[PDB]
RNA sequence: GAUAAGGGAAGUCGGCAAAAUAGAUCCGUAACUUCGGGAUAAGGAUUGGCUCUAAGGAUCGGUAACGAUCAACUUAGAACUGGUACGGACAAGGGGAAUCUGACUGUCUAAUUAAAACAUAGCAUUG
RNA sequence: GGGUAAACGGCGGGAGUAACUAUGACUCUCUUAAGGUAGCCAAAUGCCUCGUCAUCUAAUUAGUGACGCGCAUGAAUGGAU
RNA sequence: AGGAUAGUGGCCUACCAUGGUUUCAACGGGUAACGGGGAAUAAGGGUUCGAUUCCGGAGAGGGAGCCUGAGAAACGGCUACCACAUCCAAGGAAGGCAGCAGGCGCGCAAAUUACCCAAUCCCGACACGGGGAGGUAGUGACAAUAAAUAACGAUACAGGUUGUAAUUGGAAUGAGUACAAUGUAAAUACCUUAACGAGGAACAAUUGGAGGGCAAGUCUGGUGCCAGCAGCCGCGGUAAUUCCAGCUCCAAAAGCGUAUAUUAAAGUUGUUGCAGUUAAAAAGCUCGUAGUUGAACCUUGGGCUUGGCUGGCCGGUCCUGGACCCAGCCGAGCCUUUCCUUCUGGCCAGGACUUUUACUUUGAAAAAAUUAGAGUGUUCAAAGCAGGCCUUUGCUCGAAUAUAUUAGCAUGGAAUAAUAGAAUAGGACGUUAUGGUUCUAUUUUGUUGGUUUCUAGGACCAUCGUAAUGAUUAAUAGGGACGGUCGGGGGUAUCAGUAUUCAGUUGUCAGAGGUGAAAUUCUUGGAUUUACUGAAGACUAACUACUGCGAAAGCAUUUACCAAGGACGUUUUCAUUAAUCAAGAACGAAAGUUAGGGGAUCGAAGAUGAUCAGAUACCGUCGUAGUCUUAACCAUAAACUAUGCCGACUAGGGAUCGGUUGUUGUUCUUUUAUUGACGCAAUCGGCACCUUACGAGAAAUCAAAGUCUUUGGGUUCUGGGGGGAGUAUGGUCGCAAGGCUGAAACUUAAAGGAAUUGACGGAAG
RNA sequence: GAAGCUGGUCAAACUUGGUCAUUUAGAGGAAGUAAAAGUCGUAACAAGGUUUCCGUAGGUGAACCUGCGGAAGGAUCAU
RNA sequence: UACAACAUGUU
């Protein structure tokens, strides 16, 4: 179920069985890669890039049309974010909640949700340090929180 | 399920959990606190001796009506005062104030017995001779 | 979350058996589940079972013949000496002439009589009778 | 103004008076508490002289982490030494356990009463 | 005629009553503006009085801790800490 | 580095560094703790005991220090001090029973100041001596073995062929005593034995019971809720099967009872294997570290040859086995892209290599005694390890055999569960690919001590040469993004609304108020009642429900802003990031606390009127805190669904809220679209509900409280008869009120749960 | 080569202060429990005659009463 | 409107 609530929703994208591109789709693998690079260079997280590709270029899964996943392609062409986008978005949400809270000191539900969000941030940062994606001594702190999202 | 861990490396939790909950059993708790050594009138002994201080009659509890003859006794080993029942018909006349009696438990390992409230001991011997012998005129009270 | 897929499979099999179902769907599947099901099939307790490929973990549909009383897992997978199998068969099995204690051994997954023939032991896996 | 054997408040309304303590370094420090204190609590050790050693700097000159020139007294350690002395004169808290009472610092009967009296912050009432 | 006590001030008697005795939770009656509440005490406030018990001492009209029908304790005439 | 020691070592010294242990429980405290071999109980798993016949350690009243000696920090050795204790002529001197015996003390609790080196064995200069070590006896109902207290006839009986009766005889004998020998170091005892040794065979069996559990009396007398019994339930009040006795009967018997501890019964400690809705027990609720636990996936199928065992066609049957065949099981070798370290000798014997573990198999080794167990007429048995035969100058089987194993050392397997690898390639193989350097070097000009690269081997540094060059799914786990929504979720401003109270203006006059009924109270100064305006604080009616949101507590007027959220939709993204969680944190109704501000209304306390026997209660009238808000505390509720959380599965139905997906005889825009509402089918998530009883339960009841003796998905917390008691104490938090943590003594036979029948109700029909 | 002497070293023992563990006296005070037929009321069990109970805060001879907010374990599964 | 209580122990 949901990690920080009682919800048990199952609404997820359902990947197709076929691992080959459809016969009606004809775009070069090099073309799809350069499209990925163009979208990243303008500035777009891999989730955003995948959404645009699927919506406007018939690119269902970039994996089946390039043989490799988007974030792996970005790392192979020097476009991997310094902070993984999961952690980046969690820190951004925490910054937004903190800035809301500094005015509304009597909003106790916001304080409770801040605790939950920061718990998720620390668990994810722990995971990333374990797989050496983040430096061994990387640490999220609220005082420098706005920097990494700026 | 079952509320207890089953992991194959959970022996510490299981053993410590059993150790904590064994304190809820009276016999284990008594033998590990050493309450017989520290608070039992006999100090853990099966029998004890003492000097008779006074004869007292104790009203039997409901639905019985009687006077159970007993003696107030001061123990020798620790100076404690206990009440002991003197069991048989007319055996109270065999015991007197200042006599030395041998006491035993009263059958229920520290509890009262029957309709006699607050009495947990019984007289076995007086002046070095058993009451069963005196009651049956098998011996004589020494002097 | 899911901590033993063998446990889910055997529970689903037993529950479908008790309701009179001729067939049970198992999800997900695994090598251990398939080996255990093979041991149960070789003794006739189950019929044909079929593996569906979903490119994720697999599903299994089993043909139940109604000859099975109980299948279950022994969890945790206790270590068993060669001569501690006696107590496990005494405690888990209806009698000394039918039923099986399934062991995973370095010689492979098998039942306890095969383990005695090969003089091998390992960790207990479950039972069937 | 001094000293005094043995005793050590038996003196006396009352330890009045006197004695005892005392500097500095190190150690150690209870109840209670308004958490700020109590506290130098209590209570221990050390301290001379002499001969040494180490540490703490400034200005010049180009891994200068160096060389040169100059300079104030603090601290720490060691050896040696004596009729065991040494804050050697001077200077310099006695301490503890409680009760009554006023919270505290402060103030008054010049010339017999300094206190528990007065004041005080805080609190309340009145126009 | 109404209000007002952090205004001045005030804040009770007499009989009976429990299966040893004793005591009196309980009852009756007289009466007040109200009948001393929370606390505290032989206290710098208690006469009787060197009260009674305990502790302190060889021995204590002293000290301290208790007790309380308190001659005559007691709440900003502030009570208890 | 030294000193010291027999020697290693912070063992000690000097100098230097700042280390060492710990929630996987250090450190500290307690032990009515010497450890083990072992003992009892014992389905299994367990629980409890072990001072004590053997092994190891420590001590000799308490400490410390030593001499001698191979060996002692010795105590039946010394020195000193402390404590005990002895003699004395008063100067002085002598001590160590936790060795044997014995005494005092202590206590519930334990034996002679005996005999002896004969045996076991030890010591010495030793064949000879010594040994309270040891052995022998005394005491000895610790425990254990065997085993008397009677046996048989005939008369009269009797029975239905002897099962049953009193009075009629003869034998049998060991308890006891004692010649004797034997036994022994000498004895004592046993064993053999002469003479004795039984009618009440008085040479006389007891201990507890006789309502139930639990075997055996309603027989007699006594007592009369007394005396007493009674583990428990109970008995006893003038017909007691229960007390005191008599008789009779029962159980076990040289033994039986009592007390205490402990084991089984106890699945009432539960890993196997308990219970937590209501009987005891789910933390108020979320976060969260340690701990425990964690989706799936990587050599699978096939063929040939071949060794051993079981039953059968060959039967070969003397339980023995035979080409081959029917089967089955367990081995071994090659081939399939083929894993097995690499090279040298040429299925052993050498160099250079080696990812770590858990797990399981097999071996060596593992004091006796004890346990199990084979043999064996100790007269049997407990026991012991003896013994048995042709009959003596002798012979002869034996003194087995298993159990030990957590840890360690060897050893096969490679499932299960982990661990590391090639991703900014710093990646693998080039053996016979080339070069540059450098090191170690055999063979050398062998006449002794020199050279440098062709040279042998490491080892670096490049170039190039091969390779299919090298990255598992993305889980109806999780996380993140994106889209349109949906909410009485939160916060801050803002807009309402009537009502209540209080007023100021208007108008009339006798009452108004309140109750089951009154009274206190207000009223001609006009109370109450009517209309208008106004001032205050609260609150958010009606809509409003088996409906919504939130972690819970909770959340309901309008609007705007702030950030947050579930669900849904997704062919977006990461890739195990997860579950539950000691310690540690956020929030937490009401009441309560502090300081300001407000204080309409209700209203603890208080005042007061009634009812009442009394009511310092219910009822009536006031009314202080409080109720509201701001900034801080407090942390508790029947904080309840009295039901932990995550995950999987198991039976039917109709509704409802949110999202999405297909679709009309309907209403609305427009009569027509990309309108809105409504209607009809599918799904995902919710709050719930209905039927049945699969299955569960003691039942009430439960779609979970099911999938639980056919007992095991992961994990946290709690309970162990009722009380004492959530008390005392220590700690800790709080301004306080109090919160959290949290015993014991002692007491007691039930307390309790669900349901049945009845009775009862100031309950209904 | 004896007594004796110097400097060390191990260090008994005593005195004072600290600390930990166990036991223990006490005026008085406040509880708990037990014990045929004593007193006062009647709080609970029926709508127990004011439904009961939980938390919190006052009050009161006593059971207990009252305020605020909860629960049904209600005397209502319902308009 | 008002309605308090019923000594001990059994067979
Ligand atoms: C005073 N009685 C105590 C009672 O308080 C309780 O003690 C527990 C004690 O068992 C707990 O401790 C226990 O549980 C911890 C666990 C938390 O890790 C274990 O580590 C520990 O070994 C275990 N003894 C301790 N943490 C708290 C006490 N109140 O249970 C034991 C007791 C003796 O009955
Ligand atoms: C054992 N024999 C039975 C015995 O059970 C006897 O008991 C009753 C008992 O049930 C009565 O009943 C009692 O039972 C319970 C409980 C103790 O059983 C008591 O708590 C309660 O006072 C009372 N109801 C009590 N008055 C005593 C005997 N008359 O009833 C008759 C009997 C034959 O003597
Ligand atoms: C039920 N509440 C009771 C209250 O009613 C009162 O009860 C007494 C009770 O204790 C008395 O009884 C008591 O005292 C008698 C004797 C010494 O008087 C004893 O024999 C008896 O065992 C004992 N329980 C009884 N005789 C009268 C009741 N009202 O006792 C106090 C109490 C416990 O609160």
């Amino acid at each position: 179920g949901r990690m920080h609530s009682s919800g048990k929703g199952i609404s997820s994208s359902a990947l197709p069985y076929s691992r080959n591109a459809p016969s009606w789709f004809k775009l070069s693998s090099d073309d799809v890669v350069e499209q990925i690079i163009k979208y990243a260079r303008k500035g777009l997280t891999p989730s955003q890039i995948g959404v645009i590709l699927r919506d406007a270029h018939g690119v269902s899964q970039a994996k089946v049309v390039t043989g490799n996943k988007i974030l792996r392609i970005l790392k192979s062409n020097g476009l991997a974010p310094e902070i993984p986008e999961d952690l980046y978005y969690l820190i951004k949400k925490a910054v937004s909640v903190r800035k809301h809270l500094e005015k509304n000191r009597k909003d106790k539900d916001s304080k409770f949700r801040l605790i939950l969000i920061e718990s998720r941030i620390h668990r994810l940062a722990r995971y990333y340090r374990t797989v050496a994606v983040l430096p061994p001594n990387w640490k999220y702190e609220s005082a420098t929180a706005s920097a990494l999202v700026a | 399920g079952k509320g207890k861990p089953r992991g194959l490396n959970s022996a510490r939790k299981l053993r410590v959990h059993r150790r904590n909950n064994r304190w809820a059993d009276q016999a284990y708790k008594a033998r590990l606190l050493g309450t017989a050594f520290k608070s039992s009138p006999f100090g853990g002994s099966s029998h004890a001796k003492g000097i008779v201080l006074e004869k007292i009659g104790i009203e039997s509890k409901q639905p019985n009506s009687a006077i159970r003859k007993c003696v107030r006794v001061q123990l020798i080993k620790n100076g404690k005062k206990v009440t002991a029942f003197v069991p048989n018909d007319g055996c109270l006349n065999f015991v007197d104030e200042n006599d030395e009696v041998l006491l035993a438990g009263f059958g229920r390992r520290g509890k009262a017995k029957g309709d006699i409230p607050g009495v947990r001991f019984k007289v076995v011997k007086v002046s070095g001779v058993s009451l069963l012998a005196l009651w049956k005129e098998k011996k004589e009270k020494p002097r | 979350t899911r901590t033993s897929v063998l446990a889910d499979a055997l529970n689903a099999i037993n529950n479908a058996e008790k309701t009179g179902k001729r067939q049970v769907l198992i999800r997900p599947s695994s090598k251990v589940i398939i080996k255990f099901l093979t041991v149960m099939q070789k003794h006739g307790y189950i019929g044909e079972f079929e593996y569906i490929d979903d490119h994720r973990s697999g599903k299994i549909v089993v043909q139940l013949n109604g000859r099975l009383n109980k299948c279950g897992v022994i969890q945790p997978r206790f270590n068993v000496k060669i001569n501690d199998i006696e107590r496990w068969t005494d405690n888990l099995l209806p009698a000394r002439q039918f039923g099986y204690v399934i062991l995973t051994t370095s010689a492979g997954i098998m039942d306890h009589e095969e383990a005695r023939r090969k003089h091998v032991s390992g960790k207990i896996l479950g039972f069937v009778y």
